[PDB]
Parts: C-alpha cells; sequence; structure tokens
RNA sequence: AUGUAUAAAAAUAGAGGUAGGCUACUCUCCUGUAUCGUAGAAGAUGGGCGAUGGUUGAUGAAACGGAAGUGUUUUAUUGACUUGUCCAUGAAAUUCCAUGAAUCCAUUGCAUACGACUUUA
RNA sequence: GCGAAACCACAGCCUGGGGAACGGGCCAGGCAA
RNA sequence: GCAGAUCUUGGUGGAAGUAGC
RNA sequence: CUGCCGAAGUUUCCGGAUAGCAGAAACUCAGAUCAGUUUUAUGUGUAAAAUGAGAGUUUCUAGUGGGCCAUUUUUGGUAAGCAGAACUGGCGAUGCGGGAUGAACCGAACGUGAGGUUAAGGUGCCGGAAUGUACGCUCAUCAGAAAGGUGUUAGUUCAU
RNA sequence: UGUUUAUAGCCCUUGUUGUAAUACGUCCACUGGGGACUGAGGACUGCGGCUUGCCAAGGAUGCUGACAUAAUGGU
C-alpha cells in the first residue's frame, strides 16, 4: 500500500495542537503533552479531525500507526473523563497498613504478612490516589498499580496457600 | 537492452519431409544473434529439432504499437532452483512490453537468484480488466486515488555551504 | 590584494600507478572547476607549473619553477594528467599547482 | 571550492562517510578541522554500536573520529603521519570556530542516506556511559553559544533587513537589471 | 505536504536533455515512473523517472491520459506560462539561465553598477 | 601567499523568516553559478565635479568575549585615499613564451639496592 | 693496575594470517620517542 | 681471471676493558 | 663478459643397449610430401576435399633416462573420509598483472625505450579509477561482502 | 453509487497528412575543431595529384627568441 490512512475525531478539548511532532491535548480535565518522534507517520488536523497517514509504511509501521491511534484514543479520553482503577487488599493474618502522603503522590505500605520494613511507592505525575488513583494517563495509572503490586509481592511464600497481597478491582473512567 | 524479436523457423525440407511447418514465437533478446540462439534451444525442448536440421526464415523486431499509453502486462515464466523446476507467474504496471520483460527478470535475478539460461519466457498478455488484476500493489496503483510525496528524495560540489532544505 | 591570478587553481593528487607500480614520469592533477572528462577537454594543452622558493638566492631571487603541460583527462571527476619537465618530487603531493592559461585555443 | 582552513559540523553526519570524505581531503594538503563531533550518526541502532564498542581504548569521539581516520589513512607512511596533524576533531565549537562558517559533507548527511524508519545511533549518547562524564557541560556550553548566536544572528537579520530595504529604494538596482542582479 | 503526486501537477525536470524545461504529469505509471508531456513542442510526450523530477507547488486540473493538443488546449486555457515565472522561483532560475550567459564587457558593466550601488550606504 | 573574504540555531518525515492577537497568518526554500569585495603608471601626476559621504591607516581606551575569552565591535580624534561621476597628462624598443633563581653542595633520616627522598642551610 | 677465550651472514616489539617453516625480514595491523 | 672449499698464510675487529687477575 | 640454439625430465626391451627430444653434417626434392588438422564418403576405423606449412631421408653426439600438482577416468571403497590404478595437461627450464598477503587459481608467457588500448580484476578510504545510472532484495542484537523461528520479505495455492 | 459526452472527455476502431518527423541501426573516397607522443632516413629517382613547374605524393621543415659572459646538464 502506498498511501494508508486513519481518521480519528478530536474531543472537545480546548487545545489538539500536534505541533512539532508532540501532542499537547489540552481538555476539560487538564492538559497533557505526549510525544510520538518515535514512529514517522504523517498527521493530518482539519478541524475536530485528526487522521494519521503512512506512506508506503512497512508492517511494522503499520502496527505502530495503530497503537498511535490507541494511543491518541486514550489520551484524548484521558483528558476528556479521565481514568479510574480499584484495587482492594488482600490479607490473611497480619493486615497491611497502608499510607498515603503528599495527597497520595506518596504510599507507604507497613505489616505486609507482618513485615516490620515499610515500602514507599512514588505515584506518577497527574495521578492521586485515595485503594482508588484517578488521573488523566491511563499509562500512568497502569505504571503505578504495578508498582503497588510489585510492592506488594510475596518472596518465598506459597502464592496457592498465602493469599495476601493487594490486587486491583477494577479500571475505567472517572467521568 | 532487450528488444522483442519474432523468429520463424523450420526444418530443412528433404525427400521424406517436402514441406516444413512454420514455428513463429515472440521471444525477447538483447540483439538478433542471441534470439536465434534461444529459438534453436527452445525447439530443441519441445519438437526436438537440431540447429543442422532446420534453419530460421525471418527475425524482426516488434515495437510497442501504443508506447505512450500506460499498460498491464502478465508474463508466466517457469524457473530453475534447486529442485530444478518451479512456476511462477506476474503482473506488471509499464508502457512497454519489453519494459515488463526488463522488469522482471530484475526481480527474478533479485529474489531467486535467476540467470538468463534458467529463465523461459512462456506466456505473455495484456492486463486490461480491472478484474483481471490480482497482486495487491498492482491494485492500489489502479484506484483513481493515487496520490503520494515523492519518495527515496535524496537532493561534486563537495562542501555545501548551507544545510540542504530537503523540502518543498 | 584583489587581482592578478590569471591561472586557475590546482592540486597535485598523486603519480599514474598501478595498485603497487609506480610511473612518477606523469602525474594527476585535480583542477578546481573541473569535474568531468568532458569538461577537463577546456584545460588540455595549457601550461601547469609548480612554483617553490628556497634559500639559496638564484639570479637574485628565490623562486624555482618547474613547468608542465597538461597532456589528457583522467577519470570522471575532472583529474588530468600533466608532464613536466623535471618529474615532480614525491614529497610535492598535496600542493598547488598553478594552470596558467596559454596556450590557448579560445 | 577549498580553504587553507575548512570547518565542518558533524550534526547529522554519517562517521564512515564523514571519514572518507576528510581521508581524501587530508591527503590533499588541506588542514580540515571538525567540531560537534559527538552528534556524528552510525547506521544500526544503539544496542548494536554499543556492543561494538563492547569487543573493543578512547572514550572520545574526538578521538574516535580521529582513530577512525587513523586507520584509514596511511599511518605508516610518513606522509600519512603528516596528514595527521592537519586534522582537529573537537566536541562542540570552541570560541577560536564558533565565530566561522560551518560547511556540510552532501555525501554523509542522513537525511540523503539513511532510509525512513533506520535506527541510528549518537557517538554522544552512546559514549557517555563508557567513560565520557562531561555530557552536561559540554551541553551547557552548547545552549550558552548558540543563545549568544542567536542573539547576533538577530542583529544580523536585522542589519540585513536594513540594507535590503536601502537596495530596494536605491533607484540604480533596477536600471541594468537586464543582468540578473 | 505542499507538493503531491496527482495528475495535472506541473513539474520540473532538473537532470535529463531536458533541464531547465517544465512539464505536466499526465498520468501515474509506476511508483518510480510518469509520462508527462509539455506545451513546448521541442519536448516530445516521454517517460521521465521521478529522481530526475521536481515538484513544483503550482497544480494544474487536467483529464486522465489527455491528449497533448488538449494539454495544449488546457495549458492556454489555465494560462499555465507566467504563472510559474511569477513566482520568485522561477525568477532566480531566469536570473541564473541570464547570469551564465554575460560575456566579459558585460561583467564590467555589473562591476560599475555594483560599485554605484554600493554608494548609497545611507540610512 | 595571490580576494590566502565570508559565523545563526534548528526541523529535514518541515523548518525558518514575515506580520497580527501561545491561537489564527503570510512569504521564502528547491543551496553558493550565493553574497560581499574585486575600475586607476599595483593602480601614477594633477584638474575638477560630485559626494561632501565612503574607504581605511595611525594612535587614545571602552565594553563584550573564560574557552582556548585574545578576538568581536564601540568608537575619540587625526592622517591620508577615494574609479562615486568625470577629464587632461603620465606611466613603454624588455619592439612574440621563459620570472636572577635553582641544582650539586653542607645540613639532612622524615628516607634508604644506589640515586632519589628529608628538613635545614 | 694488569688483562683473555668462546662466539659472530645480518639483525632483533609482537598480533594474526600468510598454504611450503614462515618469523627473523612478507602483507594487514597496532606499536614504534 | 675468485665470494665461498668448517680453504692455506698474514692482518684486523666486535665480543671487551668482559671473563677476570 | 655478451650472443644463438636448448631439451629430456622415459617410452620400450632390459645395471645396460634402444628409442625419443635437442642438435651437427651429408644428401632430394617444393611439379613433394606432409599435419597431437578438420571435412567428404565407404565399412569408431579406413579411404579420398578444405585449411596451412616445402617436405623427406642417411650418418654421429651431448644431456636426460625424476617427480609434484591439477583435470579426468574408473575400481573398490571405508566409519567416514579415502585408497588404488590410470587419463591428460600445467609447473618443473617461466618473470610480469590480479587473487589482502600465499608455488600451483584468474589473466598473460619477457631485448631497451616513447605513446595508445586492454585482459584478469577493480573504482568509499588506504588505492590508480563514478560515493555511476536503473531496478529490486538484505536488517544481522555474530549479518553480509539438518532444521526451527509471536522472524521478516515478497508472495503462491486452497478455504470462507 | 449507478451513469456514456454533455456544463471534462478519454480509449479503441477505422479514417487520417505522408513520402510527417524523431529514434534506432549502417554508410559517406562529407566536413569543421581541441590535445598528446614521435622526425627514423639524408642529392637525384618511384608512385600519384594539380597543371614545364608546383604539392600534404618513397620519414621535419620554417619563423623566431632567451640563455650563454647560465641554462641545460652529470655526480
Amino acid at each position: 500500500d502506498i498511501y494508508k490512512d486513519e481518521t480519528l475525531t478530536i474531543p472537545k478539548g480546548v487545545t489538539v495542537d500536534i505541533k512539532a511532532r508532540n501532542v499537547t491535548v489540552t481538555g476539560p480535565r487538564g492538559t497533557l503533552k505526549q510525544n510520538l518522534r518515535h514512529v514517522d507517520i504523517e498527521m493530518k488536523k482539519q478541524g475536530n479531525t485528526i487522521k494519521f497517514i503512512v506512506w508506503h509504511g512497512s508492517r511494522k509501521h503499520n502496527a505502530c500507526i495503530r497503537s498511535v491511534y490507541s494511543i491518541i484514543n486514550n489520551m484524548i479520553i484521558g483528558v476528556t473523563q479521565g481514568f479510574r482503577y480499584k484495587m482492594r487488599l488482600v490479607y490473611a493474618h497480619f493486615p497491611i497498613n497502608i499510607n498515603l502522603t503528599e495527597n497520595g503522590t506518596v504510599v507507604e505500605i507497613r505489616n505486609f504478612l507482618g513485615e516490620r520494613i515499610t515500602r514507599v511507592i512514588k505515584c506518577l505525575p497527574g495521578v492521586t490516589v485515595s485503594i482508588i488513583l484517578e488521573g488523566n494517563s491511563l499509562e500512568n495509572v497502569s505504571q503505578s498499580a504495578a508498582n503497588i503490586k510489585q510492592i506488594c509481592n510475596v518472596r518465598n511464600k506459597d502464592i496457592r496457600k498465602f493469599l495476601d497481597g493487594i490486587y486491583v478491582s477494577e479500571r475505567g473512567n472517572i467521568e | 537492452a532487450l528488444k522483442e524479436y519474432q523468429v520463424v523457423g523450420r526444418k530443412v525440407p528433404t525427400e521424406h519431409e517436402p514441406v516444413p511447418k512454420l514455428f513463429r514465437m515472440r521471444l525477447f533478446a538483447p540483439n538478433e544473434s542471441v534470439a536465434k540462439s534461444r529459438y534453436w534451444y527452445f525447439l530443441k525442448m519441445i519438437n526436438k529439432v537440431k540447429k543442422a536440421t532446420g534453419e530460421i526464415v525471418a527475425i524482426n523486431e516488434i515495437s510497442e504499437p501504443k508506447p505512450l499509453k500506460a499498460k498491464v502486462f502478465g508474463i508466466w515464466i517457469r524457473y530453475d532452483s534447486r529442485s530444478g523446476t518451479h512456476n511462477m507467474y506476474k503482473e506488471f504496471r509499464d508502457t512497454t512490453r519489453v519494459g515488463a520483460v526488463e522488469a522482471m527478470y530484475a526481480d527474478m535475478a533479485a529474489r531467486h537468484r535467476a540467470r538468463f539460461r534458467s529463465i523461459r519466457i512462456l506466456k505473455v498478455v495484456e492486463v486490461e480488466k480491472k478484474e483481471d488484476v490480482r497482486r495487491n500493489y498492482v491494485k492500489q496503483l489502479l484506484n483513481p486515488h493515487l496520490k503520494f510525496p515523492l519518495p527515496h528524495r535524496r537532493t561534486k560540489k563537495v562542501f555545501a555551504p548551507h544545510r540542504p532544505s530537503t523540502f518543498y | 590584494a584583489q587581482g592578478h591570478r590569471l591561472y586557475v587553481k590546482a592540486k597535485h593528487l598523486s603519480f599514474q600507478r598501478s595498485k603497487h607500480v609506480i610511473h612518477p614520469g606523469t602525474s594527476i592533477v585535480k583542477i578546481e572547476g573541473c569535474d568531468s572528462k568532458e569538461e577537463a577537454q577546456f584545460y588540455l594543452g595549457k601550461r601547469v607549473c609548480y612554483v617553490y622558493k628556497s634559500s639559496k638566492a638564484v639570479r637574485g631571487s628565490k623562486i624555482r619553477v618547474i613547468w608542465g603541460t597538461i597532456a589528457r583527462p583522467h577519470g570522471n571527476s575532472g583529474a588530468v594528467r600533466a608532464r613536466f619537465v623535471h618529474n615532480l618530487p614525491a614529497k610535492t603531493f598535496g600542493s598547488s599547482l598553478r594552470v596558467m592559461l596559454y596556450p590557448s585555443n579560445i | 571550492e577549498f580553504q587553507k582552513v575548512v570547518v565542518i559540523d558533524a550534526k547529522g553526519h554519517l562517521l564512515g562517510r564523514l571519514a572518507s570524505v576528510v581521508a581524501k581531503q587530508l591527503l590533499g594538503g588541506q588542514k580540515v578541522v571538525v567540531v560537534r563531533c559527538e552528534e556524528l550518526n552510525i547506521s544500526g541502532h544503539f544496542f548494536r554500536n554499543k556492543l561494538k564498542y563492547l569487543a573493543y581504548h578512547f572514550r572520545a569521539p574526538s578521538r574516535i573520529f580521529q582513530k577512525a581516520v587513523r586507520g584509514m589513512l596511511p599511518h605508516k607512511t610518513a606522509r600519512g603521519q603528516a596528514a595527521l596533524e592537519h586534522l582537529q576533531a573537537v566536541e562542540g565549537i570552541p570560541p577560536p570556530f564558533d565565530k566561522q562558517k560551518r560547511v556540510v559533507v552532501p555525501a554523509a548527511l542522513r537525511v540523503l542516506r539513511l532510509k525512513p524508519g533506520r535506527k541510528y545511533c549518537t557517538v554522544g549518547r552512546l559514549s557517555s556511559e563508557v567513560g565520557w562524564k562531561y555530557n552536561d557541560i559540554v551541553a551547557k556550553l552548547e545552549e550558552r553559544r548558540k543563545v549568544k548566536s542567536a542573539a547576533f544572528y538577530q542583529a544580523k537579520l536585522a542589519k540585513q533587513k536594513k540594507i535590503a530595504s536601502a537596495k530596494e529604494a536605491s533607484p540604480v538596482n533596477q536600471k541594468l537589471s537586464q543582468f540578473g542582479y | 505536504f505542499k507538493r503531491y503526486v496527482e495528475v495535472g501537477r506541473v513539474v520540473l525536470v532538473t537532470k535529463g536533455e531536458y533541464t531547465g524545461k517544465l512539464a505536466v504529469i499526465v498520468d501515474i505509471v509506476d511508483h518510480k515512473r510518469a509520462l508527462i508531456d509539455s506545451p513546448c513542442s521541442e519536448f516530445p510526450r516521454q517517460v521521465i523517472r521521478y529522481g530526475s523530477v521536481v515538484l513544483t507547488h503550482i497544480v494544474m486540473k487536467l483529464p486522465r491520459g489527455a491528449r497533448s493538443g488538449i494539454v495544449a488546449k488546457k495549458w492556454k486555457a489555465q494560462d499555465v506560462c507566467n504563472k510559474w515565472a511569477s513566482s520568485a522561483w522561477a525568477k532566480k532560475l531566469e536570473a541564473k539561465k541570464v547570469r551564465s550567459q554575460l560575456n566579459d564587457f558585460d561583467r564590467f558593466a555589473v562591476m560599475r553598477l555594483k560599485k554605484q550601488r554600493r554608494e548609497q550606504v545611507n540610512v
């Protein structure tokens, strides 16, 4: 295919600028800047329409175009309604104490299966955790959830027997 | 510099065979001498007629009847591989039948490392109907929405003072 | 000091040679502005010269010049083959040769 | 055109292609100075060139670029030894050369040589984790010089605008415009 | 972008026996070839490779597979001439072509005018 | 040596400028064959005219320039020059190419294959 | 202070490959002060 | 008519101011 | 010291006598015979057209009277390679250009020189010569100069 | 979308000027320039052309200079 195009509808965000291959998507929730210099994909902006055009791109380039479109759609959704993920703590004998600091930017986990060493995890920028974490970046929420799960991990313990830990219960849109 | 040469030949008449049949075929050769030698090898493969048993009667080159009008050409070729037995059929869009032929030879010589001796041109035909076209790339070259930037621009006067604009 | 320079600057590249055998009778010269064999036809026949100085004061001056003549082009990049009255020293590789404009055919 | 001193900007240039043109020029009795060698580019992604260096010890790309040329010139021959000193490779743009023109080599430009979508490596980024520990200071000088140069360009642009207006206002300009000047 | 391969786009030949002459693409042959023709009778209808061509901002509307007579009729109808020349890009090319044809005497006149031009230096 | 002449950054798959209030503009690119400079017995003698400006030399320093600032201007005045537009003479038979501290030293053990080292002197 | 003999084509950085050893000379190399 | 013959004779070096006495 | 000619390097019988090669002389012929020749045709041999070259004797006398490699041919093989006979050339008596270098590979076989053009091989640099043109393919994270692959590239065929 | 020259036309088929022109291939006892390296021979013949004479036809001769009282040279 010499020319391939992908069309998307811009949301009601204030700014949909994609100048210098940087997507400065500013919506009612906030303004988020994203870099797409990794893949050389032509972009056409016309009103509320954003078109991703690949000129004789390879299969890997074609695959990245769909990935870029999903990334753009996810960024638009986050800038419009946001992303919220809820996780439920699981304990068997020793409850795990969770402390929030800096408006939820820092999470401290104590007494995790009796552990006396507190684990401190720093939340990603633009994401606030109160456990329900809400933010305008779905990727930031997902990475923070993975870090929290990694912190609350049992080492040299029976997974089938010891079910204590932290797992994400659900994840959706704030609005 | 390939050119399509028509070759007509027949076996040497004798008391056993007073009137030989006329065998004519169109093959692409860079010169008359190559065409005649290829024709003999083809006849030996098919009719088993030796060079001494026969003789060529007429050689003539064929120009493109409409060299200024774009066309699509489909060629059937049998190619010799490690097994020594392969068949392929390809389509190309070009303004000259020779241009299509030399284009396929380059593609065969690149994808399969094909030699001139190994390749034998089986069938040549002109593709005209839209539904006749099968290959995807030429299908993309068929729709009226053909528009794209020029690829491979890259445009001794060494040590150019300014940075090249490389744009429009 | 704008003026003078009725000649064209040129650089003395090397000798006419194989991969390992060198014949120093003729030398390769790359004239400025010459970048094709067809262009070098204009410079065929000109008088090239090598100009160098030395400590000894001969005839009251300090300049020794080894004249020459362009003979044929050398390749597609405008190089030329020049024969001198004395074969150039092997040390003068990558120096300056002054291609004056005579004998002019224009 | 060739000059006694030539300044070549190494940003957006292939190492091997840049090495070739300078190797011929150096044998031609010409002095060549290379600036911003840290911004040279090599075809092939970052990990491959990292593995290449791991198999291979000078951490300076100026030395690395010099080393590449050194094996690309007749080093044993005394002519090659002499031509080596005529080449000056320095990182960034030093003050002795910042106020001078910086030409580029078309045969080494990445945009003219590299297919779109092809991975490439930067020497300065590559050298950052192999022993070089001066990226910040080298970078810090770069913005400082370019900011001063940009201010100089604005003054030159304003001067160019004023003389261009004066040139157009001059009736002499269109008197003999038939010559294309 | 501003330049795209479309039927009717005017192009300038940069390498070949017709360097410096303009042409209009009529049909697309392949990803590397195209058939073009020019209003000038000296340029015959020939297929050129995309490497030896450059794309210009000006684009003209012509039917697919148009004949040479109709293209010339179309070119005159849309006044393609003096339209590309109106652009400063053609003006630079015209000046460079004239400058390469300047004789020795005209060079002295250029020197005299240039010296008088620098005599203003008033702001 | 022979004009020993030239400074943006940055995209290049868009940049720059231009202009309006980062948002809407526009224009140029598609190189340097560009631009600046290049006119005179190496550039004479004067007469001017015309700029009455320009080109610079000479010195008197001001700032900038850390890096390798050692150079960029700003000039202050003076000295000339000015082919900017012009004149009148002049320039040649070479009458075809060749052009004061420190070391040893003494002290010194803080040393010690031997020097070194080590303070003092 | 008095004073040999032996030995001696000529030398002496290696790295590899150099098909027949090749390293002690050849080519690629680095070194080479 | 010499470049060789662990060639004959004479001379002379490095080794070496070394082994050393 | 220079100049010319210059092998054989081994059949065959049997340390040899032969031969052969090279010469040296004497002869008779070019209207005469020939050929590491090719055809024609009769039955691969034989006999009789072209292409070339003058061809044939007798005598007497130096040296050799090994191989290596390669091609091929076979037979067996024999773990497997391989071995064993042959077959025909080349080196050996032979330098030069190329193959990074290298006795066997690709070119070409040598008086001293000037110009011209090439062979093999090459034109990014070392390195003499296009960072030639057209077209594709190669992404290697060991490139490049049996198979497997959530490895691609082009795809083909068959299903819907 | 479907449509048939329209308010673009194209393509094909003839028709079509014609002996179009270009290109390719080949020839010219057609011609006009650029550059390099050679001067062997030493009366006369010969063979040709022009018209006895003359010539590019059986091999280079002219015009000049400078240096020499150093250049060119050799070790």
